[PDB]
């Protein structure tokens, strides 16, 4: 089957700036060229078919050119209703294959994060188990480190990192972290921490 | 109505059961189609062109002639030769002159001649023919339904709706307004015989000619004109506007011999013509079989009332329109939009209703309506509109009518109709036992003869049926019906 | 407005059948054609079933080629795919798609599409727990929230705080794999004034047997 | 054959290369340049005049596909008589000139 591997995985782009994304191919597939616009929770949006037609619905942002293996997909005045997946696809080969999805973000600086480490109240002791819960939250860019500090102690049980899109108001990213105890290591240890280290910002902030 | 606008109008009737309309529509006809329970559909062939075709042979109709160079020899000494004989576009003839002593040969007797001229030719003065592509020819139909409103030909039809047909389409949806959809599928290539139709072109910048013509291949092959192609420089068989005479012993005269404008076109008879507006090299002469559905069609203001028996300032007064039918105009100043009140009541029976109508469902609306086309019966016709009649009279007979209908089965089934059985639609033992009877004589009568004029129809017809007296044997007395055919029926 | 309602979105093991359907408007149906296109959970997209126009023939990848039945329906207004032999990959946004009327391979209107998810085990519901800290250090702009959804099989979640009247700040985890279980969590972001004045109690609504 | 684990092609990205045309021997040839879903049987059908119902096309060329390289040339034998050739959406008029 003919790949179509997208150059840009995960790009970024102001609000005023045109950007483009191109699209490799296996071989010389011409004019059998489709992208899409996919928000989460949203259907995708099918702009352009031969790089240079569009479909009553779609403004005149949205451009296109690429005909061969190396498709263009060039998006002018990049609004807030930019922010979404796009993806790659030819038209020529059965099957018609896809791209993987390029992320199309919005520009910000680097923040610090925020942690609300939060010890299992009197609710969840009753069912024999205490899942301690931490939050590392408005962050730029995606690295970030997920720990713990149980007394201070290391320990790699409790990483579950999941991604999350950029907001819509707030223009952050998240790495999620949580813990899965049970009562008596909850009334082993007293003190509970976790631990968010960015990666400018080397300083863990916390609720100690 | 375009049917309105020519004398050849011909009522297919659309009969219940029957839906798709299988037409012939000739080009400078129209078919308005009546069905019980349908708006009536003109139907009518529009145009038939193609967008600057290829060309075949043009033809020189005025030449002219220079460079003329004689050259001649003694009867012994070397006959004679000239450059001038083997240079393109150059008409040469060796010929025996009389060489005398004058101007001082040995002997005296046959000494040859030749002499040789540049068989040009005179600006704007070529027949150029054209073949028609099957591939590039276009079939316009323009569809109108009865709205009651009636538009001029100086003035454009706001419904009017207009179908090409190439050989690249099939069937053509015209959306009739609010009537609702009609649905034409034309075939090209059972209508005009593009392998015999020459378009031959002279001169359109001149002022006072038609622009196209449309004339046969065979006889355009037997034109004894000089030829040539597109892009070729010199004429092929030049020797024709170029003719020789006797010379003596010095000099014969290569005489120009002119144009041929009158011997071609103005002495000549009976053949057709063609147009051409700009790029498009149309016809005049034409016919196309299409099939008509009717099926996504309806009337229009069923949800109406009926209107006045009184308000109906007559706009225009109703009239007899050549072929029983009459039409009319009312206006209508009050409660619109509204079913028009039209009636034609029998007589002798005054109640019964005989108005055979054209126009279905008669509607003033609210910038149209009036224009109602009926059929009527023979005689007496009472035609009210409301209780303000126009009271009428009609000058057909009953069996005048029906005449009338096989007057049109003469005319109708003439060279045209020899293909232009689908009047009907599908007759079975009407139509399909017709075709093959007449195929088989159609067939026989375009094999033999090629055609040979009407003077040798009935020399030929008269000699045969002669035969078909002065005959000994009573088997072989049947030539005065096998001449009687040739006399009688291809003389109109 | 053209809509694409996908319907047909169950919890069946593997080896199993499901009838998916898409409720069509905005278009009339013999002139367009309608397929079906997959997105796996790690965003990496898939075709299912690609067809023309009129119901003429059935495409399939080497995938998928000879165990699923995609079928239609002109005037209902409804794209089939009976599937058969589930495979436990075949967890992924079935989405009902809309061609245009040339049918460029592309497909120009979409739906908000469903989720069929193929597990193996039987599924399990979660709990609601709106915790809170203990030891503890001084007040700063914003002091966020804390609920989990722990030990239940499988997606998806719909997880809001408090019905919806405090989402300013909102950090949503789809979900993360581990063991044959999931775990995600939700945020917002207040003062530290709103926490002990107020009440904040965070609703676990997930839709494995939906329960609260 | 070749294209049988194919589909039959979309109606619409069908447009003549070539005009069909007669071979001398009652047979129909064309090309087509289909730039799309590529490859797949094209829907070659062609029905006749009186009963635009039966497809009557007598192919010469079976299982007609447009390869990523490859297709196009089509040829069909058909009965006498006025011939409407699809090709998808595409169509053509034709009349078979053969008795
Ligand atoms: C059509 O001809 C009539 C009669 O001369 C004239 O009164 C009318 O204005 C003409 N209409 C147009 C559009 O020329």
């Amino acid at each position: 089957d003919i790949v179509m591997t997208q150059s840009q995985k995960f790009m970024s782009t102001s609000v005023g700036d045109r950007v483009t994304v191109t699209c490799k191919a296996s071989q010389n597939v011409g004019t059998n060229v489709a992208w899409y616009q996919q928000k989460p929770g949203q259907s995708p949006k099918g702009l352009i078919y031969s790089a240079s037609y569009r479909y009553s619905g779609v403004p005149d942002r949205f451009i296109g050119s690429g005909s061969g293996t190396d498709f263009t997909l060039t998006i002018s005045n990049v609004q807030s209703g930019d922010l979404a997946e796009y993806f790659c696809q030819q038209y020529n080969n059965h099957p018609l294959t896809f791209g993987a999805g390029t992320k199309l973000e919005l520009k910000r600086a680097d923040a610090a994060p925020t942690v609300s480490i939060f010890p299992p109240s009197s609710e969840q002791l009753t069912s024999g188990g205490a899942s301690v819960v931490c939050f590392l939250n408005n962050f730029y860019p995606k690295d970030i480190n997920v720990k713990w500090k149980i007394d201070g102690s290391e320990r790699q049980d409790g990483v579950l990192n999941s991604w999350t899109d950029q907001d819509s108001k707030d223009s952050t990213y998240s790495m999620s972290s949580t813990l899965t105890l049970t009562k008596d290591e909850y009334e082993r240890h007293n003190s509970y921490t976790c631990e968010a280290t960015h990666k400018t910002s080397t300083s863990p902030i916390v609720k100690s | 109505s375009r049917c309105t606008h020519l004398e050849n109008r011909d009522f297919v009737t659309g009969t219940q059961g029957t839906t798709r309309v299988t037409l012939v529509l000739e080009l400078g006809g129209c078919v308005t189609i009546t069905a019980e329970g349908k708006p009536s559909m003109d139907v009518w062939l529009d145009a038939i062109y193609q967008e600057n075709p290829a060309q075949t042979r043009e033809y020189c109709l005025h030449a002219k002639l220079s460079d003329t160079k004689v050259a001649a020899r003694c009867p012994t000494m070397g006959p004679a030769t000239l450059a001038e004989e083997h240079q393109g576009g150059t008409v040469c003839k060796r010929d025996q002159s009389d060489r005398g002593w004058g101007n001082h040969c040995g002997l005296f007797g046959k000494g040859s001649i030749v002499a040789c001229v540049k068989a040009a030719c005179e600006a704007k003065k070529k027949a150029t023919g054209h073949v028609y592509d099957a591939n590039k020819i276009v079939y316009t139909v323009k569809v109108e339904p009865h709205t009651g409103d009636y538009v001029a030909a100086n003035e454009t039809h706001s419904g009017r709706k207009t179908a090409s047909f190439t050989v690249s389409s099939e069937k053509t949806i015209l959306t009739m307004g609010e009537y609702g959809d009609v649905s034409l599928l034309c075939r090209v290539a059972s209508g005009v015989d593009l392998a015999q139709t020459v378009i031959l072109e002279l001169d359109k910048t001149v002022e006072h000619l038609p622009t196209a013509w449309q004339v046969h291949r065979d006889w355009f092959n037997d034109l004894a004109l000089p030829w040539k192609h597109e892009g070729a420089r010199n004429w092929n068989n030049a020797e024709r506007l170029v003719e020789f005479g006797a010379p003596h012993a010095v000099k014969m005269d290569v005489y120009n011999l002119g144009d041929q404008t009158g011997v071609l076109l103005k002495a000549l008879a009976g053949v057709p013509v063609a147009h051409i507006e700009g790029t498009k090299y149309h016809l005049k002469s034409g016919h196309v079989t299409c099939e008509v559905g009717l099926e996504k069609l309806k009337m229009k203001g069923l949800t109406y009332t009926m209107c006045d028996k009184t308000k109906f300032t007559w706009k225009r007064a109703p009239t007899d329109s050549g072929h029983d039918t009459v039409v009319m105009e009312v206006t209508f100043s009050g409660t619109k939009p509204c079913r028009i009140p039209v009636r034609a009541v029998a007589h002798g029976s005054p109640d019964v209703n005989v108005a055979m109508l054209i126009t279905p469902n008669p509607t003033i609306e609210n910038n149209g309506g009036g224009f109602i086309e009926m059929q009527l019966p023979p005689g007496d016709n009472i035609i009210y509109v409301g209780e303000l009649s126009y009271q009428w009279f009609q000058k057909g007979s009953s069996i005048g009518r029906v005449f009338q209908k096989t007057k049109k089965g003469i005319e109708r089934l003439t060279v045209i109709g020899e293909h232009a059985w689908d009047f009907g639609s599908a007759g079975g033992f009407l139509s399909s036992i017709g075709k093959a009877l007449h195929t088989v004589l159609g067939g026989a009568f375009n094999s033999i003869f090629g055609g040979v004029g009407f003077l040798p129809k009935l020399l030929l017809g008269v000699a045969l049926a002669w035969l078909g007296l002065n005959m000994r044997n009573p088997t072989m007395s049947m030539s005065f019906l096998l001449a009687g055919v040739l006399v009688l029926a291809m003389t109109l | 407005e053209v809509k694409l309602e996908e319907s047909g979105g169950g919890l069946v093991q593997p080896g199993g059948s499901l009838k998916l359907s898409c409720a069509a408007s905005g278009f009339t149906f013999s002139s367009y054609g309608m397929s079906w296109v997959r997105q796996t959970p790690d965003k990496r997209l898939e075709l299912v079933a690609a067809t023309n126009s009129d119901g003429d023939s059935t495409y399939y990848p080497d995938s998928v080629k000879g165990r699923f039945t995609i079928s239609r329906d002109r005037a209902k207004n409804t794209l089939y795919l009976q599937m058969s032999s589930l495979k436990s990959e075949d967890t992924a946004m079935y989405y009902c798609t809309r061609v245009l009327y040339d049918y460029d391979g592309e497909f120009a209107y979409w739906g908000q599409g469903t989720l069929v998810t193929v597990s193996a085990a039987k599924t399990t519901p979660p709990s609601v727990y709106p915790l809170a800290p203990g030891s503890a250090a001084q007040t700063n702009s914003m002091v966020t929230l804390g609920c989990l959804v722990k030990g239940y099989f499988p997606e998806p979640v719909t997880v809001t705080w408090n019905s919806g009247s405090l989402s300013s700040g909102v950090h949503t985890f789809p979900a993360v794999l581990q063991s044959d279980l999931y775990t995600l969590s939700s945020s917002v972001t207040v003062p530290s004034k709103t926490w002990p004045s107020e009440t904040v109690t965070c609703n676990v609504a997930h839709p494995a047997s939906s329960t609260k």
